[PDB]
RNA sequence: UUGAUCAAAGUAUCACGAGU
RNA sequence: UGAAAAUUUAUGGUGGGGACACGCAAACUUCUCAACAGGCCGUACCAAUAUCCGCAGCUGGUCUCCAAGGUGAAGAGUCU
RNA sequence: GGUAUGCGUAGAAGUGUUUGGCGUAAGCCUGCAUGGAGCUGCCAUUGGUACAGAUCUUGGUGGAUAGUAGCAAAUAAUCGAAUGAGAGCCUUGGAGGACUGAAGUGGAGAAGGGUUUCGUGUGAACAGUGGUUGAUCACGAGUUAGUCGGUCCUAAGUUCAAGGCGAAAGCGAAAAUUUUCAAGUAAAACAUAAUUUUGAACGAAAGGGAAUACGGUUCCAAUUCCGUAACCUGUUGAGUAUCCGUUUGUUAUUAAAUAUGGGCCUCGUGCUCAUCCU
RNA sequence: GGAAGACCGAAACAGUUCUGACGUGCAAAUCGAUUGUCAGAAUUGAGUAUAGGGGCGAAAGACCAAUCGAACCAUCUAGUA
RNA sequence: UUAUAUACAACCUCAACUCAUAUGGGACUACCCCCUGAAUUUAAGCAUAUUAAUUAGGGGAGGAAAAGAAACUAACAAGGAUUUUCUUAGUAGCGGCGAGCGAAAAGAAAACAGUUCAGCACUAAGUCACUUUGUCUAUAUGGCAAAUGUGAGAUGCAGUGUA
RNA sequence: AACUCUAAGCGGUGGAUCACUCGGCUCAUGGGUCGAUGAAGAACGCAGCAAACUGUGCGUCAUCGUGUGAACUGCAGGACACAUGAACAUCGACAUUUUGAACGCAUAUCGCAGUCCAUGCUG
RNA sequence: UGCUUGGACUACAUAUGGUUGAGGGUUGUA
């Protein structure tokens, strides 16, 4: 850490801002498949490296 | 409020455009405050419906700064590039078809005297 | 405070606000908030009161 | 005999002048 | 036989530019002193017997920084 | 593909079965009970055609045990108060026992982590025991600089202008040969003059290197924010040796004048001599 | 008077004998007793070279990402018996 | 204009340009094109054969590509551009004459389209392209002349003429 | 009654059977469409409550004209600006951040420039 | 003048002119 770059600073904004669970209402479309998510990120149990 | 029709707004002048556009986007910014700030609505929604109306003003103002360029820049050649006619790649740069019909002299004798002929040989 | 756009060169806000407020700047400072957004951080001038500033804006 | 030297002087005839 | 180079001083140097004495001064002046801006991004926390890598909160390998009272050779080892 | 005026929500396929039966046997026919939309018999053809097996592939699930194996290293926890539906803990806060011993289980830095840091709220998996707090979720905020630093310089070395070679890609390459392959330089006619060899660039938050620190401050941030106190770099501006002998001030001695003299001359007024610090 | 690849020793490292502690661990190599150097052939964080029949090796065929008498990953590969 | 003592005009090789004005590396790949060329396998083993003028092979194209108008056939009562299919034929020879390889004109079917270059003699550069200025319009890197404004062009442009 | 043996009922772990399939692969006729005007792939920024897949490019879940002719919808809220078009699809208009074949020198650095006008303050 | 804020620009290989050309290359006029 602190010491990042330009890339590896906007590039963990959507390593972060992708782990959100499910929007709290969009299971009610029509055809509801989304349970919860696929992408979902612990940081134990998942690495981020690309 | 009423939606712009673009139709309209093509009799409109470019400085009443400005003031056109100017009356919007400043007004627009106060709306953002009730989308942070939870204004009185539920949703001051109209910041879907004043961003299409903003869209279509900039390309009517374009439009005209478009169509006043394409009119002046007639009548040369070394014509602007955004402005050359973006077609395609394999027939721009490969011999123009005005230009590569210009059959020969000596296979334009051999199509001058004994032409094609539409008979039907048969008893 | 502010929110901007992710060019925000330190002048455009020293060009912005007084552009649309009339409001002297005089120290623009900026971070960066990890989530992707620029929060930025300008101070006031003297004759210039901040509780003015934003109920003249509508900013409770 | 652990300094040091660049960037024309000299000369010649013309410019042999301009301003005056 | 114990790195390079960015940046830097002073000196040397032929030219050249200052350069009147009844003064008006001037001085990228290496002096004193006043206004004037200085953009870009990185900053929270763990920093390892619970945030690292060890398929895991696993006695395992992890770069250095500060470093006290006593006894005593002492950064020992025992003790607050 | 032909076929049976084929049965089918008035229950069609498979699933069970202590209903009943036919074959030598593989296999059907049949009753009931689920079940909810399609199915079989004769005769022509035919395809990826019937499984106990392959240290067979995949997906449930046993006995041992579904409570056995063992969760034993780092001295060792404890009563009372809370609150809690419920506490050996953790979750606290009250005591007060012992550890870590300053080449710590302590305070902050690197690589790597990437939202863990913080408040607020909490039900279940998560914390190889619990759970009222958690490095889990829910939900909110949170990282401010001219001086800290990347940024410039260059190090071993990437071989990274087209001289070259290779069928082309490209070359486990001190590319030192490549009209001028000069950076140029206030410059002069009449290749501006002796001059410059590799032209380019990356490469160090550990080496080189513009310049600062002090006190307090928030729910978490500070050589950054305010309070106050300096500096650097660049730009611009103002003052800043520098007015003489003499005599304007002043009788002269003196004084603005950084230190005036000189011969001459009627003294010199005239003349001459000149300051790029003492 | 303080020189030497000099000695006993500590964090730095190494890894000897116990063939001791678990050998469905603490672990796809570690813990606990013991032992060696310890002011240089020393110890090391970063940068950079070296390439699959070769790199590198104070030389064991060690080491090259848990693989090393030739890796490691897709194919000609349902390769042959 | 060359004791290496000056100009000017050409020429000739030859530069430099934030000149003018414009063309190209790249993506894909089944098919296609010129390339480089391996191996298990088969021979009961293997080394020439085979896998094969083959998978990476990568440079190139397109709606076609390459070929194509014979320096061919055949040897006959002749035929006659190139490509794909049926057959020639699993026959001719190549073969450790081992395993295994392997065509072909000729016969019939689709479609059919033949001709510019070079070079005598072809016999007033009669050529071509920019430029600018207008004609004419058009999303033309455009049609008509001109100044005959350049330059290209005799080291050869054009017309007619070609196995 | 414990327990173990055995049938069925019944509850329970399970997802096999059969049905159903907004999909797969095969078969064949059609057409020429690949960029220096910025392609192909990525990074991000996206919207009211939004992570994705899909859509886009500061005009950011859509966009001028066009066509057809009233809605998308979990909900709030705007529309009925149908009647001078909802919402679709078509699509010619305009647009096209960021990077490539990097067309500035150049990337583990949003860093270093250089020319010229425009536009603000020095002044 | 310098600051900050916009734009336009500023690859290399390369073809045909354009401009300025360099040459004890080759002559010619002197």
């Amino acid at each position: 850490a602190a010491h990042k770059s330009f890339r590896i600073k906007q590039k963990l904004a959507k390593k972060l801002k992708q782990n959100r669970s499910v929007p709290q209402w969009v299971r009610l479309r029509t055809g509801n498949t989304i349970r919860y998510n696929a992408k979902r990120r612990h940081w134990r149990r998942t690495k981020l490296k690309l | 409020m009423v939606k712009v029709k673009c139709s309209e707004l093509r009799i409109k002048d470019k400085k009443e455009l400005t003031k056109q556009l100017d009356e919007l986007k400043n007004e627009l910014l106060s709306l953002r405050v009730a989308k942070v700030t939870g204004g009185a609505p539920s949703k001051l929604s109209k910041i879907r419906v004043v961003r299409k109306a903003i869209a279509r003003v900039y390309i009517v103002m374009h439009q005209k700064q478009k169509e006043n360029l394409r009119k002046v820049f007639k009548n040369k050649k070394y014509k602007p590039l955004d402005l050359r006619k973006k077609k395609t790649r394999a027939i721009r740069k490969a011999l123009s078809p005005r230009d590569a019909n210009r059959k020969t002299l000596k296979e334009i004798r051999k199509r001058s005297v004994f032409p094609q002929r539409k008979f039907a040989v048969k008893a | 405070v502010f929110l901007t756009h992710l060019r925000a060169n330190k002048n455009h806000v020293r060009a912005a606000v007084r552009k649309l407020y009339d409001i002297k700047v005089a120290k623009v400072n900026v971070l960066i908030r990890p989530d992707g957004q620029k929060k930025a951080y300008v101070r006031l001038a003297r004759d210039y009161d901040a509780l003015d500033i934003a109920n003249k804006i509508g900013i409770i």
